[PDB]
């Protein structure tokens, strides 16, 4: 439903505790239109398994900055489109990012 | 050239009796030392418009840097951009309204905004635009209050670089409902000559002009 997956997800630490993630628009949208994207991330090998969700403002700014991340910790993230009827599209492939110490 | 010997816009030029569209010399603040050759549209809704953007065939490059958009570029009888410094000086000499004329595959539409001004370089040419009427849909209200952005001077509200991503220059926010300096003929999402409330983000418009004249002319 909604759309195919966001493509070519990339992520680089910006500062000591932040991460800049970018992606490309899904190639296929099924019926409803894409309204925004969700950036879903969690610690990979840490004890705090809290699942975080950052929602973008609109559908054109294909990037997000995640703040308050821990140095010396790896994170896994996925991007997904959200359509005007609230349905989620296909999730991007997982991307593993390591924050430096 | 008798009522206004040094007409400060195309509306004063038209009052002098110049009723055919084409190139005319205006004089900012009525000053003979500040001459500027502009294209006047003398027919749209009575006429008297300074044209400051024209797209019609994709021959001119609009992916240009900050200095080019400040100074202007192109042949004013063809595709061109008048320049942000000029736009500031014109919109500061009085109260001006904006008109956008759009044409695509035999269909036409227009938008008029009762108030239009561009700030000076120190505001990074901040846009003020309000008071919509017309048939194209109110797509410029989204851009009200934004500074100008080029690929080499990102001032937009986006995490990314709108001008770099969407192959143009504009008063981008995050990113646009209007992209009339986008890439000609590019129907890829948000990359073309877009007016969202008329043709959306996946249809590049064949012809577009932005123009200005005094409010209540
Ligand atoms: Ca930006």
């Amino acid at each position: 439903v909604c759309s195919s997956e966001p493509e070519n997800v990339q992520a680089d630490p910006e500062n000591y505790t932040s991460l800049l993630v970018t992606w490309e628009r899904p190639r296929v949208v099924y019926d409803t239109m894409i309204e925004k994207f969700a950036v879903l991330y969690q610690q990979l090998d840490g004890e705090d398994q809290t699942k975080h969700e950052f929602l973008t403002d609109g559908y054109q700014d294909l990037g997000a900055i995640l703040n308050n991340l821990l140095p010396n910790m790896s994170y896994v993230l996925q991007i997904v489109a959200i359509c005007t009827n609230g349905l989620y599209g296909k999730y991007s492939d997982q991307l593993i990012v390591d924050m430096p110490t | 050239g008798l009522l206004y010997p040094f007409p400060k816009d195309c509306s004063q030029a038209m009052l002098n009796g110049d009723t055919t569209s084409g190139l005319y010399t205006i004089y900012l603040n009525g000053d003979k030392a500040e001459a500027l050759e502009v294209f006047c549209d003398m027919t749209s809704d009575g006429g008297g418009w300074i044209v400051f953007l024209r797209r019609k065939n994709g021959r001119e490059n609009f992916y240009q840097n900050w200095k080019a958009y400040a100074a202007g570029f192109g042949d004013r009888r063809e595709e061109f951009w008048l320049g942000l410094d000029n736009l500031n000086k014109i919109t500061a000499q009085g109260q001006y309204e904006l008109r956008v004329d759009l044409r695509d595959h035999g269909e036409t539409a227009f938008a008029v905004y009762d108030k239009f001004s561009v700030g000076d370089a120190k505001t990074r040419y901040k846009l003020k635009v309000e008071g919509y009427s017309g048939t194209a849909g109110d797509s410029m209200a989204y851009h009200n209050g934004r500074s100008f952005s080029t690929f080499d001077k990102d001032t937009d509200s986006a995490i990314t670089n709108c001008a770099l991503s969407y192959k143009g220059a504009f008063w981008y926010r995050n990113c646009h409902r209007v992209n009339l300096m986008g890439r000609y003929g590019d129907n890829n999402h948000s990359q073309g000559v877009n007016w969202f409330h008329w043709k959306g983000h996946e249809h590049s418009i064949q012809f577009a002009e932005m123009k200005l004249r005094p409010s209540n002319f």
